[PDB]
């Protein structure tokens, strides 16, 4: 069974993760393998004599992004840094260790570089950050009729000078601000 | 203070059977099951547990009255509908106040509702239970807590449910509990007006996390999520070596029990396949190790001595016996822990 | 300046107790021991956030360089982002970027060709296999330059006002001729030599360029900092294969050697080594983010001293009287241009 | 938490059981809540020298800001600062940074210095600035034009290296008397 | 005793502190007690 | 003003395990647990 998570215990060495074929260069005495750091990565078939390399499982991380609870019960998830489409095909076949489920509608999902969002929308809009999601994303409660939108951030107002040479702005009045700083 | 606990509790907005009465299905108990009912003074008065619901093995009965209960750990015989029958080898019998509240306010629109969550982990039959005459719908949403009436160390073995009715001249909600992690808003009196699950929604997930009611605007790390593996393989070395059973139950000249005629066995392998399909058999009897849970056991040396008698001595054959092949020819030891093989 | 790090998110249970029930329940029994190591390791990756915004988000509005670029002479060709380049970066960030090295990117998703990984896989798949992982940072490496670029704009077509408030346009010759009138020289001296101010600047951006392309590490600040990220990773990996003085450094094998009624001995002895090893971890990562915090205030200080204005003080924006400052986006950290 | 023992209550553990084999025991909670103690004190003190380092930043800024003006841009508030009143509060300080901020602003037109007769006027103090048809002398930081005085300028050059110099007449208080 | 500062070891449960009456909500099957953080706070009198 | 203070190279071996082989075999079980401790302390000699 390659291609999928499962149990092993290849002649005593017991793990789980995922396995395929590989294009090692095993010596015909090498049973075992490892990468630098001591963690076992490739296993030779006490069957087949193939060598098989071994994967985490699904390792991520599950974060919930939501606004204040007065304001509404919507959430939205984020599983960090795996494929969206992985997460998805885990979900259909039901073998993901959260047992809570949030509804894939096909808009509420968004493969971002921190791992994909469900739950929210990508809107092409930029706002200023509300919720950091990372990657350059961030979650906001917003009216369409109101739900959890992700986006780009806004940097801030697109303002272009008029250099040139000889132009000069001078101001003729001046404003007082009375900044606070804790 | 908002206690979390990680304990057996019925999943929130989880499906629940409910029931009518008008023949008694057998629902299944796994992990406890949360039992409620709505009446107008009654319909309902006992309950049986247990397996196979028979004299042969020890189950239970919690069958009530007009003043007081009659909840007994025994062994009825069967009554299939006075209902006990057999008091025999039961015990454990048990009498305090009524588990039936009933109430009204000078009208029967006052339907009592009644809640009973059961288990029994470690033994400790547990019996939590709270009357309200409630709106009177339904299974309704408006959150209670539910107390503890009795507490009895039952120590016996449980699989189904079923109940018993009453006699006349809406009822009978269902659910399953899952082991869970749970949250707990307690009173400034102690009640507990509020608790949220830990694992069916997001928000009750981070809620849990930080133990609290209110979660402000933000992105809160609450767990990891892992797929589980879907199969589990085991592989090990194509295949070894074969002692030689074939070749030792396969002779033509098996000795006699003048010369016992001993194959000593090392560095082999248990393959006991073969000494299942292998001769319709006659006697089989294993008396130091079992005959099926044995391949998982390594021997040092295993000793196959192959003899051959007549009917009256293959039963002869046994630990503390006499006669004229027990005694004089061959000696089984009484400390003996083996199989024997008689085709 | 180093400005951050690698952001980090260890979790508990898997690092520690690799999918195990009994060992998940006995370290139950420690309490909240780790969610401690959680709540640092999050309050550490949102100091690094706020680090890297406090350091660059110092403009509110983004400004845009003029469409034809002929600054008095001034020639800023390799300090402005080149159009032509898909990432829109100088080409003094692609050098920093070219000469920096990450041994975890983070923002891979390496899942997924772990298993095609054939060879030995590398730190990210094994620390994905063994309860580590990399968060990536909420700004991007484009949208920091994007800052930058806004940055250097703002002033070389507006000085130090934009610094300030509302952003004046003014002439570059004017504004350098003004940076000479605040280092107690008047301006005369630059509009008889403006073409020499100009060869010279000229000539030193481009031989920075070249000190940075043929000198062995001058990026040894933020090399430094990503090496040291990846090592402590590397050790708090690597600890897992250690005994701990027990019977063995594999949870499966100390099960299937011991029945848990005598096992849960050695059970804890790894359950308390690799709680120490993480205590050790994390507050060494606690350590080096105090002492990030401090380099990137002390680079925030030079960003809002030197490039939205002229300071005073000396040494503090380079050696000699200074003049300017212009910022280059890099790896987990800042250059300037004094 | 029980750290690994019979139970987390020292008494409890006491009065179930012996000295000579609860001291076993005894040890697994001393280790664990010694390790959790330095743990809480190592983490006190990362804080603590946070802290201080926000603290010397603060004593800083009000030495600076508040018993005086920095010239340091974008350090007392943003825009050009001018004072500062230190206000108290639990367990920190918070500063109202009184900061000066342009506004309202024209393009005139601007050139290096001006040439009255073949020699180079550069300002005094600020920049030379433009109506549009007569040229003008004004603050970097406020526009009050005046007219362009030998007073308001000073002249080294011989207008003729001075790229982008422009012609106009300069002023002097002397020949008219 | 109660406003006294006294060893107790009420129901196997052996500690020093001081007693006074309360007025907390103790359940009939409630016994030991506590506090926010897990310790032994109210002790109902099992007697009176 | 402080500058600096003394430079420690503390020494995993002796200070553990006084000149004993099998004591230094069994800090050996304990993985690189003390070489992040040596590396520290000379990191903390080139910061001085
Ligand atoms: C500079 O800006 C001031 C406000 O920031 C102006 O003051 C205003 O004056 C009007 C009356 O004309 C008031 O109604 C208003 O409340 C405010 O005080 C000021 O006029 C302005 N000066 C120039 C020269 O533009
Ligand atoms: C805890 O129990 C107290 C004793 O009954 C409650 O106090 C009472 O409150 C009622 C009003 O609800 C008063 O009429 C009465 O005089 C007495 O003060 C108290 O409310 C209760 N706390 C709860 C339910 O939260
Ligand atoms: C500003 O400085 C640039 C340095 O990169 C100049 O680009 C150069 O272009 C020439 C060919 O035109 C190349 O041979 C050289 O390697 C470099 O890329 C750019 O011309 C210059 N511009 C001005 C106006 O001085
Ligand atoms: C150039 O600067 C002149 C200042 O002397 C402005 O001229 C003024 O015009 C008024 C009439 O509109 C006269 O009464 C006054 O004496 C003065 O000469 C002139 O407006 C200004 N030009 C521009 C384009 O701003
Ligand atoms: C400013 O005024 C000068 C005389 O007042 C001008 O100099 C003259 O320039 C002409 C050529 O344009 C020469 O032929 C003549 O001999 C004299 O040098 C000067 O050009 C002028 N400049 C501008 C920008 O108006
Ligand atoms: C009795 C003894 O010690 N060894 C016997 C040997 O004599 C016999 O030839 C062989 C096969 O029959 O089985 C074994
Ligand atoms: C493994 O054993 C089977 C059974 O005989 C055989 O068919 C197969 O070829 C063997 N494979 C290897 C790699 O030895
Ligand atoms: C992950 O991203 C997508 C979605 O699965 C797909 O291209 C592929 O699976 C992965 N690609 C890369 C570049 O990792
Ligand atoms: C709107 O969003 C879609 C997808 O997010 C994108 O392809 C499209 O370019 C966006 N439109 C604009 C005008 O940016
Ligand atoms: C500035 O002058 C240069 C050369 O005289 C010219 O190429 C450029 O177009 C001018 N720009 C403006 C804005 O006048
Ligand atoms: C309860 O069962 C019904 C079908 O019998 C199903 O449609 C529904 O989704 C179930 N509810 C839950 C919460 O699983
Ligand atoms: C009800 O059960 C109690 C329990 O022993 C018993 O004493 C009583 O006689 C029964 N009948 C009535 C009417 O209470
Ligand atoms: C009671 O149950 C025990 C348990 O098997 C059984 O041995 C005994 O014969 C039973 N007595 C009866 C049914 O009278
Ligand atoms: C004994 O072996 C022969 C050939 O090796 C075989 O034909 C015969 O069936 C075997 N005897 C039994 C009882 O299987
Ligand atoms: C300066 O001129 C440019 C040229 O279009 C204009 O966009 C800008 O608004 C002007 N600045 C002012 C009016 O302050
Ligand atoms: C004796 O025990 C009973 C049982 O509750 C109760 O009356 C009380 O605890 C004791 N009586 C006294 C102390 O007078």
């Amino acid at each position: 069974v390659k291609n999928k998570c499962v149990n092993f215990n290849f002649n005593g060495l017991t793990g789980t993760g995922v396995l395929t074929k590989s294009n090692k260069k095993f010596l015909p005495f090498q049973q075992f393998g490892r990468d630098i750091v001591d963690t076992t990565d490739a296993v030779r078939d006490p069957q087949t004599l193939e060598i098989l390399d071994i994967t985490p499982c699904s390792f991520g991380g599950v974060s919930v992004i939501t606004p204040g609870t007065n304001t509404s019960n919507q959430v939205a998830v984020l599983y960090q840094g795996v494929n969206c489409t992985e997460v998805s095909v885990a979900i259909h076949a039901d073998q993901l260790t959260p047992t809570w489920r949030v509804y894939s509608t096909g808009s509420n999902v968004f493969q971002t570089r921190a791992g994909c969002l469900i739950g929210a929308e990508y809107v092409n809009n930029s706002y200023e950050c509300d919720i950091p999601i990372g990657a350059g994303i961030c979650a906001s409660y917003q009216t369409q009729s109101q739900s959890i939108i992700a986006y780009t951030m806004s940097l801030g107002a697109e303002n272009s000078v008029a250099y040139s040479n000889n132009s000069i702005a001078i101001p003729t009045n001046f404003t007082i601000s009375v900044t606070t700083e804790i | 203070v908002l206690h979390l606990t990680q304990d057996l509790f019925l999943p929130f907005f989880s499906n629940v059977t409910w029931f009518h009465a008008i023949d008694n299905p057998v629902l299944p108990f796994n992990d406890g099951v949360y039992f409620a009912s709505t009446e107008k003074s009654n319909i309902i008065r006992g309950w049986i547990f247990g397996t196979t619901l028979d004299s042969k093995t020890q189950s239970l009965l919690i069958v009530n009255n007009a003043t007081n209960v009659f909840i007994k750990v025994c062994e009825f015989q069967f009554c299939n509908d006075g209902v006990y029958s057999s008091a025999n080898n039961c015990t454990f019998e048990y009498v305090s106040q009524p588990f039936l509240m009933d109430l009204e306010g000078k009208q029967g629109n006052f339907k009592n509702l009644r809640e009973f969550v059961f288990k029994n982990i470690d033994g400790y039959f547990k019996i939590y239970s709270k009357h309200t005459p409630i709106i009177g719908r339904d299974f309704p949403q408006g959150f209670s807590a539910l107390e503890p009436l009795v507490d009895l160390p039952i120590g016996i073995n449980i699989t189904r449910f079923q109940t018993l009715l009453a006699l006349n001249r809406a009822d009978y909600y269902v659910g399953y509990l899952q082991p869970r992690t749970f949250l707990l808003k307690y009173n400034e009196n102690g009640t507990i007006t509020d608790a949220v699950d830990c694992a069916l929604d997001p928000l009750s997930e981070t809620k849990c996390t930080l133990k609290s009611f209110t979660v402000e605007k933000g992105i809160y790390q609450t767990s990891n999520f892992r797929v589980q593996p879907t199969e589990s393989i085991v592989r090990f070395p194509n295949v070894t070596n074969l002692c030689p059973f074939h070749e030792v139950f396969n002779a033509t000249r098996f000795a006699s029990v003048y010369a016992w005629n001993r194959t000593r066995i090392s560095n082999c392998v248990a393959d006991y396949s073969v000494l299942y399909n292998f001769a319709p058999f006659f006697a089989f009897k294993c008396y130091g190790v079992s005959p099926t849970k044995l391949n998982d056991l390594c021997f040092t040396n295993v000793y196959a001595d192959s003899f051959v008698i007549k009917g009256n001595e293959v039963s002869q054959i046994a630990p503390g016996q006499t006669g004229n092949i027990a005694d004089y020819n061959y000696k089984l030891p009484d400390d003996f822990t083996g199989c024997v093989i008689a085709w | 300046l180093p400005v951050s790090m690698t952001k980090t998110s260890v979790d508990c249970t898997m690092y520690i107790c690799g999918d195990s029930t009994e060992c998940s329940n006995l370290l139950l029994q420690y309490g909240s021991f780790c969610t401690q190591l959680k709540r640092a390791l999050t309050g550490i990756a949102v100091e690094q956030d706020k680090n890297t915004q406090e350091v660059f988000a110092q403009v509110k509005q983004i400004y845009k360089t003029p469409p034809i670029k002929y600054f008095g002479g001034f020639n800023f060709s390799q300090i402005l982002p080149d159009p032509s380049k898909p990432s829109k970066r100088s080409p003094i960030e692609d050098l920093l970027f070219n000469k920096v090295t990450l041994a975890d990117a983070g923002f891979i998703k390496q899942y997924g060709d772990c298993l095609g990984d054939i060879a030995a896989r590398d730190l990210i798949c094994a620390q994905k296999f063994n309860g580590l992982t990399v968060l990536p940072p909420l700004l991007t490496d484009e949208m920091i330059a994007q800052y930058t670029s806004a940055l250097l704009a703002g002033t070389i077509t507006s000085g130090w006002t934009f610094g300030a408030g509302p952003a004046l346009q003014i002439p570059f010759p004017m504004q350098m001729a003004y940076r000479f009138n605040g280092i107690g020289v008047t301006q005369n001296v630059l509009y008889e030599n403006q073409k020499l101010i100009a060869n010279q600047f000229n000539s030193a951006i481009g031989k920075i360029q070249d000190s940075l392309f043929s000198t062995p590490s001058a990026l040894g600040k933020l090399q430094d900092v990503v090496n040291h990220n990846a090592q402590a990773l590397n050790t708090l990996v690597k600890q897992l294969s250690s005994k701990f003085g027990a019977i063995s450094s594999v949870l499966n094998d100390i099960l299937s050697r011991l029945d848990p009624p005598e096992a849960e001995v050695q059970i804890d002895r790894l359950i308390t080594g690799r709680l120490q090893s993480l205590q050790t971890y994390v507050t060494q990562q606690l350590i080096r983010a105090a002492e990030i915090r401090a380099s990137a205030n002390l680079a925030a200080t030079k960003m809002s001293e030197c490039v939205l204005g002229q300071s005073k003080r000396v040494d503090f924006c380079g050696k000699g009287y200074h003049l300017m400052s212009f910022p280059q986006s890099a790896p987990h950290g800042v250059v300037f241009l004094h | 938490s029980k750290f690994g023992a019979i139970s987390s209550v020292l008494n409890d553990i006491l009065s179930r059981l012996d000295p000579p084999e609860a001291e076993v025991q005894i040890d697994r909670l001393i280790t664990g809540r010694l390790q959790s103690l330095q743990t809480y004190v190592t983490q006190q003190l990362i804080r603590a020298a946070e802290i201080r380092a926000s603290a010397n930043l603060a004593a800083t800024k009000m030495s600076e800001c508040v018993l005086g003006q920095s010239k340091r841009v974008d350090f007392c508030g943003k825009g050009y600062h001018l004072m500062s009143f230190p206000q108290s509060a639990p367990h920190g300080v918070v500063f109202l940074h009184v900061t000066y901020v342009p506004a309202q602003e024209k393009n005139f037109t601007t050139a290096p210095a001006i040439c009255h007769d073949g020699k180079a006027h550069f300002p005094r103090e600020g920049v030379f600035v433009s109506n549009g048809t007569h040229w003008f002398v004004t603050q970097r930081n406020f526009y009050e034009p005046q007219i362009i005085t030998t007073d308001n300028t000073f002249v080294s050059g011989n207008c003729d290296v001075v790229i982008g110099i422009v012609n106009n007449t300069v002023y002097d208080p002397l020949q008219l008397e």
